[PDB]
This record gives structure tokens, sequence and C-alpha cells, in this order.
């Protein structure tokens, strides 16, 4: 995947 | 940790790993030890965590594998969000969950000091971000708990590779100019912690970042300093 | 010990 800047999340 | 090396038992004895129990069980975050009863992470963590009935907090932990139905776990009393987050590129990507027993220190697990506020006027030359995080995007959880060094660059340097979003001073970022080392999923709220002096000092806290380890884009950590006042407002309540 | 303490 939705947002490209919460890849090393969740 | 994209680019990282394995660590060894004890090389990161601040280092945990926050569980979630529903509706499977899973590694959800990095955190830091802070102090006896204080894990320092980010607030982000917590979308869709409606109760600290389901965290379970893992120290002394070098393997995910070591965690099997009877291992200790640390209880989450209450979880304290910074009451102006909402998204972790818009800051404030800070939290602390309040343990519901002690912690012991040992060589396993020991807390990691905070910066002093009359030191932001120090270029820390020996940063590192550690987790259990993927090496690689569409990973999975890596079993042993990685590490890799990144020099911190200026927010200047940061804006610029970040056109569209505003890198507050309350955010500090870290990462090579070709990429190939940096955090990813599972990282988030470990910590970026840099030794100086031979005193390890917890400098930030993984937040976000344009995919990972991409290169000319480097990490984005919430900037631990700029919230010791905040940490303290809530770890010294009376 | 350390120059931000922590209350326990
Ligand atoms: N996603
Ligand atoms: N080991
Ligand atoms: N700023």
């Amino acid at each position: 995947c939705v947002n490209i800047m919460c890849c090393r999340c969740p | 940790i994209v680019g990282g090396t394995a660590s060894v038992r004890g090389e990161w004895p601040w280092q945990v790993t926050l569980h979630t129990t529903s509706p499977t069980q899973r590694h959800l975050c990095g955190g830091s030890i802070i102090g006896n009863q204080w894990i320092l992470t980010a607030a982000h963590c917590f979308y869709g965590v409606e109760s600290p009935k389901i965290l379970r907090v893992y120290s002394g932990i070098l393997n995910q594998s070591e965690i099997k139905e009877d291992t200790s776990f640390f209880g989450v009393q209450e979880i304290i969000i910074h009451d102006q987050y909402k998204m972790a590129e818009s800051g404030y990507d800070i939290a602390l969950l309040k343990l519901e027993t002690t912690v012991g220190y040992g060589d396993s697990q020991r807390p990691i000091c905070l910066p002093s506020k009359g030191d932001r006027n120090v270029i820390y030359t020996d940063c590192w971000v550690t987790g259990w995080g993927y090496r690689k995007l569409r990973d999975k959880i890596q079993n042993t708990l990685q590490k890799a060094k990144i020099p911190l660059v200026t927010n200047e340097e940061c804006q610029k590779r970040y056109r569209g979003h505003k890198i507050t001073h309350k955010m500090i970022c870290a990462g090579y100019r070709e990429g190939g080392k940096d955090a990813c999923k599972g990282d988030s709220g470990g910590p970026l912690s840099c030794k100086h002096n031979e005193v390890w000092h917890l400098v930030g806290i993984t937040s976000w970042g344009e995919g990972c380890a991409q290169r000319e884009r480097p990490g984005v950590y919430t900037n631990v300093v700029e919230y010791v006042d905040w940490i303290l407002e809530k770890t010294q309540a009376v």
C-alpha cells in the first residue's frame, strides 16, 4: 505494498 | 536487516523482540530496554493493537527459534503513545511500553543509554541498525538477530533525497549513498545505536523509509534526543 | 553508570 514508505514496518 | 550480518549472544543486550498473540503469535517490532520497566519502541508498531494483553516482550533473545510456548516473557502493563503521532512519515513515531514486571539485568539483557540533551553537538561515527527483519523485499523474518553499520547523513541531504516529505529536526536519517544496508520489514521499532567514547547511546528508532536499502534513499528514524524530556515525563511520573 | 537516568 500500500505505502512504499512502510516497507520496513509491520 | 538488508546487507547486515549475524550478531552473537550478548552483543545487543538492549534489543528486544516485540510479539503479538493475535490472530497468531508473530514477531511485530524491535524495541530497546531503556530502564528496568521501560521499552522504547515506535508508535506505529501498535496500529491494530487494541489491548496490551496481546503483547509479549522477549529480552535476551539471540534467535527467534529460542521462543517456544514455555519461554519467559515480559507482560505489557501499559502503552504510551506520543499524543501528536498519526503516521510514521509525519513524525512523533515514539512509544513507551511499561512492563508488568521488573527486568533483571545480565550479559544477555541490559538497558541502553539515552542521549544527553547537551550532546546534540555530537556527530556519531559508529552507528548500527539491528533487528530480525527481512534482508530482502518479500522475505521472511530472520532467525538470528542481524546487525548492519550505517553512516548518519545530514538532515539537509536526507531532505534532498525525500522531496514531498518534510524531514523535521525530530527525525534523523542514516544510509549509504549506494544503498545495500538498511532496516526492512520487522526491524521497525528497533534501535539505531551508536558507540561513543566506549558508551552505547540509543540515537534513533527505526521508523520509515522508501522501500529498503534503495540507493540515495536513507532510512528515517525518530531522533531520540529530541524526545528525552518527553521520555522522562513518562518514566519519572509521580 | 549513565548520564540520562530512568527511575526503577
Ligand atoms: N502492504
Ligand atoms: N548460540
Ligand atoms: N524542522
